[PDB]
């Protein structure tokens, strides 16, 4: 976890450049109207921005989907209203089972080259990033 | 504020995939499969950038969900010149080398390629060294679209041209001895062309199926073997003559730097002596009369590696490139298996 | 930081320009009209010598070929790279750059116009100004950089530069500059042996604005041979030549 | 000299000669377990006679063309390479050093996307004007404005107004990012005679040294624009303009009338980069040189011989040939700038989908 | 769970590579000089080839480029200064 | 809803290759380019941690249209110190090496490399080993920034010092005969620094 | 060697921060002033 | 920074955060400069007790 480089910032804008105008009628010098149509779009200080993280997401969402699900099922739990099968060794069961993105999240053990300690004992290689095991998979088809 | 915050919601991942896909595979789909665009001026020349540059293509034909869980190379694109791209590494190094504008003035240093002369030990004495360089942009320029630079202005002009030697600095009484030693015919100097072959090219007319070629009596005396590919008229010039006026493209060209890619569409070879003897005959092939380079679902037992391609076929190959194949076939050593080796570049998919 | 002193992080030897050596102030080395500038090595030129130069950077034909032969001893029957064994890390055709690129020629082009981040505006109303912070502005046509390329390209002009880091330039004390065996031709020249002799360097390098240092290594033989007579003894010999302690 | 060199092994013997004969068959039994081998030094010393000469001679000799022949499609070059006497030349370290221009012309592209406001949304506008209506921004923040315009400061206790030729500039705007309502506003706008283009893609030379793209005619033609809420004092002050707008990169991805000249219709456009295209030489110079073509056969003779050495045949394939040579005796995936040794690839996730 | 009724295809890519058939007994390489290179029956006597190769159809126009491996060689003589005498033997497939 | 649905537009790849530019590139420039930032308490010592991490430096120095389509290094940064960046890979390993945290305790190996006496094959008796070791942390230590570490509060205190060696067992027999072959001075030892230099 | 080392507080093993990463880098945190 | 001035306000409100620069410190490669040599000073010592 050698963190994010989020230095700048990243924002979204709207499709037309602006959208938040306020109607203005031209000017003349005291100051008279003008007629230029008496109804232009001008819009007064910066435009509408959203931002968002984007490496910070990145980041995230790779530690989730590679390690997060396949922490142990003891600190995973059953989603509610949902139903989930009995049988642990079933794939709906270990599709349904919900686990906490806070567990393994952006901040874990930042700043260090460290293996959780929860995986060091789960077979690594039941992984869906496993080469050889995705290549014969495709071999035979999709 | 009462409530959560205001947030609007975006996949990145599929996103960036999509980016991917439409930049790299959509764009460079066959024309067959684009429109022109509405309302826009656009070339009538489809060898033009500007052509190549306005036809759009949908998005949706190469979408995040094309062929999903699979290793697989769109069929439209089998056929479609691979080293014509803005990710040709090697294409886009040469164009950095040269800078990152359109005036250029250069300086390079060009070798000497002719087997008979490349590496011969020249003796004292004077001699006249004369060489002839091409101009057309066609020729001498490479582009990752192949578009037609004689009509899309590039220039190129030659200023001055020199020649350079270098000579290891060897005591005269020594380099003296040696020269004597040269000059004596037991001991004159032999190389041989390492591709040593004849090149013959055959046109395939379009959608042309068969292709009979025949060669017409003559001495077969130290005869080597056959290697063979299939290449696309518009992207091979015709030499001899000092200029090709119906070469229009300026991609890759197969014939001359090895940019192959055609070599799945060949069905079968059957070789012929004295138009009765099958060689290799003997009964030696599953399929003896022919070679069967594949074969399509009617006979799936005839093939390996899981792919359409055939054992005989395979073990061919083998043996050809590595001498592999009577002793249980593997992975040849790297050392064997070169950039333009067979098993390197084998893909089988499914 | 790192130490390039210590441990080989060099990343300077772009700025050396030529390298003049002297014996007994009056004989040059190697002298014999050997270089195409017989007087001395030069490392890189300026343009107005393009012609001497080589592999399409502003190094020079003569350098070139001196490094390659001091490295792996090819040079005098044709250039190609060297097997991966000889090109180890801190060898020179691995680190080796060479570089181009063309940027507005403010002399010949028309309309040019010379203008500083203070007053460029590129992505106006979706970038911070002058800073990396929020988003300001307004949208509107940028006015930099110059287009370099397309129907109305900038008259530019061409820069040519190359990197070589960490490794060190060399130049062998050898009659044609390739390794022979450790104790080199020149080494034992009855020159060398039967008199002394006074050396003068004269490197020609860009100016920094700060301080450096040139470091120059005498490739000489540092050896010891160990001698252990008896239980609880060690006797050694030390012998560094040239330049002996 | 002699004495201490051999003493100190930096020239003598090697250890399989100076050691005593027990050691040295002790070393070689038991080198699989038990290593002596890096304990005694092995000199090595190069020869000093019959080598190199001690004679004055370049190491390095360029030739000027006898006889040149620039013509429509090809350029022919003539050279008398002279071979000293006690000298010998290996070929391979020979070249054709060549010097000259090129424009690899319009359509070279050496980049995807745009160079130019490549964060803007791609259907975005610049502010514009049209038949007369205005689309515009106006972000800069002034004290007052008055018929001299925006009033950027007061210079003592006078007012100091703003350069019509570069303020506001479009770059600056509001530090904060809540609402703190400006009163004067101003901006820069394009006058309806500036065509209408996509905010991404644009780009217009500047005509001075402070980044303004007006046109000049020699003086400014810059126009203030006040505006004032449909409800006397003016809010908004922009500062009109026409530039020398091109898209030198991009191209429009949709055009929504045929009809020519600015009108609403025509923000609604939307702006794309155009296709990379990288031009350059050859993989090896493959091309720049004749070969294998009867008409321009390549020339080595003696001139005491007059008798061609060369004999091409254009059945012969001498690129491909080199092309196969390489890979053959090195790793063709490292690069070479003096050939221009850089070999034609793809990426292998871009041919093979996965 | 509602997978559609599906069908398999194979193929497969072999790029910048030439397909090779080795004038050779066995195929495999015994020396440059082949084995059958070296037959009387190739050597006492000429023949006529024929060769018929199938491929899949392509709307464009295309080339087979077939090379026919031979020995292309070169004997340089230099008897005197200034003089360079070459012999070319190309074989088969003579010029 | 009548019409399309509302939407925020962004340049993704765009701004992912502007992040990577001004991480790696724009705040490594020369201090010459940046400027001090206002209504800020700032360091006065350049070689301070603080001053290189509140001196601004302006993103369009190194934007995203830097260079366009050319392989090129900044003129600038070609005799800035290229090792003494966050990724340089051996450095961040050797960091991780010991931790993540301020505070550690370290046990290390460290290797004798006098040439005269890595190699040597040192026969029975007793022998007097003595070296000296370095405290000042700029020297023992190392940082990607390269800050003044004797100011930055940097610190290194040796708890215990051991030396270890390893013998191959070998049979006595052997041992012996092999150190009496070993003791005649036709049979000494020699070395040479693979450097081989003196350095000026 | 065992001994004790102390990085300093100049010692920032990754680039980014640990808290609030998400946050627009402008929000501020719910606040009160006069 | 909106204001020099202390103290909280709604001036405050604007001000923006930026991550600290990354600063790796460790031991170098191959402990380069824990042991002295070439320092006539401290130099290093090995003989023979006899």
């Amino acid at each position: 976890n050698h963190g994010t480089e989020d230095e700048l910032p990243n924002y979204c804008f709207p499709l037309g450049g602006v959208i938040n105008t306020e109607t203005l009628t031209k000017v003349k010098p005291g100051w008279e109207k003008d007629a230029f149509s008496d109804k232009n779009e001008i819009r007064v200080g910066n435009n509408f921005a959203m931002e968002i993280n984007l490496n910070a997401n990145l980041w995230r969402n790779f530690l989730y989907s590679n390690i997060a699900l396949y922490l142990p099922d003891k600190l995973k739990y059953s989603p509610s209203n949902v139903k989930i099968s009995d049988n642990p060794n079933t794939y709906d069961y270990m599709n349904k089972r919900v686990v906490a993105p806070g567990l393994v999240d952006c901040y874990i053990n930042l700043g260090a080259r460290w293996s959780l300690d929860y995986m060091d004992n789960v077979n690594p290689f039941n992984h869906h990033r496993n080469a050889g095991l995705r290549y014969r998979s495709m071999l035979l088809g999709n | 504020r009462v409530g959560n915050n205001f947030a609007m919601e975006i996949n990145l991942n599929a996103n960036l995939w999509r980016n991917f896909l439409y930049s790299n595979i959509a764009l460079y789909l066959p024309d067959k499969l684009k429109y022109s665009p509405s309302n826009v001026k656009i070339s009538d020349n489809p060898n033009t950038y500007d052509y190549m540059n306005k036809r759009v293509v949908a998005p949706g034909l190469v979408d995040c969900y094309i062929n999903l869980g699979a290793r697989w190379s769109l069929d439209y694109m089998d056929n479609v010149n691979p080293f014509n791209h803005h990710r040709n590494a090697g294409l886009r190094y040469r164009s950095m080398l040269l800078g990152n504008g359109r005036y250029v003035p250069f300086h390079i240093q060009v070798p000497q390629k002719f087997f008979a002369i490349k590496n011969l030990l020249l003796l004292p004495g004077s001699y006249t060294y004369e060489w002839n360089f091409r101009k057309d942009v066609n020729m001498v320029l490479q582009s990752s679209l192949g578009n037609d630079l004689r009509v899309d202005g590039a220039s190129i002009k030659f200023d001055s041209i020199c020649l350079y030697a270098t000579f290891f600095p060897m005591a005269h009484n020594t380099a003296s001895t040696l020269e004597a030693m040269l000059r004596n015919d037991t001991n004159d100097q032999s190389f041989n062309d390492y591709l040593s072959a004849a090149n013959m090219l055959y046109p395939i007319p379009a959608n042309a199926t068969n292709v009979p070629i025949s060669i017409p009596s003559r001495n077969w005396a130290a005869f080597r073997g056959w290697a063979f590919t299939r290449l696309k008229t518009k992207e091979t010039p015709s030499l001899g003559s000092g200029y090709d006026p119906y070469y229009t493209y300026s991609g890759s060209i197969p014939y001359l730097d090895g940019t192959f890619y055609l070599n799945h569409t060949f069905k079968k070879v059957a070789i012929t002596f004295d138009s009765s003897v099958s060689w290799p005959g003997n009964d030696r092939l599953l399929t003896p009369n022919e070679f069967e380079i594949k074969r399509s679902v009617d006979g799936e037992g005839y093939n390996v590696a899981q792919c359409n391609m055939t054992k005989d076929w395979f073990l061919v190959q083998m043996l050809a490139n590595y001498n592999i194949g009577y002793q249980g076939f593997y992975i040849p050593e790297s050392y064997k298996d070169r950039m333009y080796s067979f098993f390197r570049n084998f893909q089988p998919m499914s | 930081g790192s130490i390039p002193y210590l441990d080989g992080t060099f990343y300077l030897n772009h700025t050396f320009k030529k390298v003049a050596i002297t014996f007994d102030s009056s004989v040059s080395w190697p002298g014999n009209d050997r270089l195409l500038t017989p007087n001395e090595f030069e490392i890189k030129r300026s343009v107005d010598g393009e012609g001497y130069n080589v592999a399409q950077c502003n190094m020079t034909k003569d350098w070139f070929l001196v490094q390659m032969l001091a490295n792996y001893n090819i040079g005098y029957q044709g250039f190609y790279i060297p097997e991966s064994y000889k090109d180890r890390m801190y060898s020179f055709f691995r680190n080796f750059q060479p570089m181009s690129r063309q940027v507005v020629d403010d002399t010949k082009y028309k309309d040019y116009q010379q203008v500083g981040i203070l007053h460029q505006h590129n992505n106006s109303g979706f970038v911070g100004y002058l800073a990396p912070t929020m988003r300001e502005g307004q949208a509107y046509p940028a006015n930099f950089p110059y287009p370099l390329i397309g129907k109305t390209a900038v008259d530019s002009i061409t820069q040519k530069k190359f990197l070589c880091d960490r490794t060190l330039w060399r130049i062998p004390f050898s009659s044609n500059f390739m390794s022979m065996g450790a104790l080199t031709d020149l080494g034992q020249n009855l020159l060398y042996a039967n008199s002394a002799h006074a050396l003068d360097m004269t490197f020609e390098v860009d100016p920094m604005d700060e301080p450096t240092l040139l470091y120059v290594l005498f490739e000489v033989f540092d050896v010891v041979r160990v001698h252990r007579p008896h239980r609880g003894v060690i006797e050694t010999v030390y012998l560094r030549t040239p330049f002996s302690a | 000299m002699m004495p201490q060199w051999s003493y100190m092994h930096i020239s003598g013997q090697d250890a399989s000669e100076y050691l005593s004969p027990g050691l040295v068959q002790f070393a070689r039994a038991t080198e699989t377990y038990f290593s002596l081998n890096n304990k005694f030094r092995n000199p090595t010393v190069a020869p000093t006679h019959d080598v190199t000469t001690d004679r004055s001679q370049r190491l390095t000799l360029r030739f000027i063309p006898v006889d040149r022949e620039d013509t429509a499609y090809s350029y022919k070059a003539r050279f008398t390479l002279a071979v000293g006497d006690n000298r010998v030349l290996d070929m391979a370290s020979t070249y054709f050093d060549i010097r000259g221009v090129l424009d690899r012309g319009p359509t070279f592209k050496p980049y995807s996307g745009t160079a130019y406001n490549a964060l803007a949304p791609k259907g975005a506008p610049n502010p514009c004007e049209w038949d007369t209506h205005v689309f515009g921004q106006a972000p800069y923040s002034g004290i007052n404005i008055t018929k001299e315009g925006i009033q950027i400061g007061v210079e003592g206790q006078t007012p100091k107004y703003a350069d019509k030729t570069f303020q506001p500039e479009p770059q600056i705007g509001e530090s904060q990012w809540y609402e703190t309502e400006i009163n004067h506003a101003a901006g820069r706008v394009l006058k309806k005679t500036t065509p209408m283009k996509p905010c991404y893609g644009s780009y217009a030379k500047p005509t001075n040294e402070n980044g303004g793209q007006g046109i000049l005619v020699l003086e400014s033609q810059v126009e203030m624009q006040f505006f004032s809420t449909t409800e006397l004092t003016p809010k908004v002050v922009l500062y009109s303009e026409d530039v020398d707008i091109e898209t030198p990169d991009t191209h429009i991805s949709y055009m929504p009338t045929i009809k020519e000249g600015n009108s609403r219709e025509l923000m609604g456009q939307q702006s794309m980069p155009n296709r990379p295209n990288y031009i350059a030489f050859r993989d090896n110079f493959i091309g720049l040189m004749y070969y294998n073509s009867t008409g321009n056969m390549g020339v080595l003779a003696g001139q005491a011989s007059q008798l061609n050495a060369v004999v091409d045949l254009q059945d012969r394939n001498t690129e491909l040939s080199y092309q196969l040579l390489l890979d053959s005796i090195g790793d063709r995936t490292r690069y070479f700038s003096m050939w221009n040794q850089a070999v034609d690839s793809y990426d292998p996730d871009v041919r093979i989908i996965e």
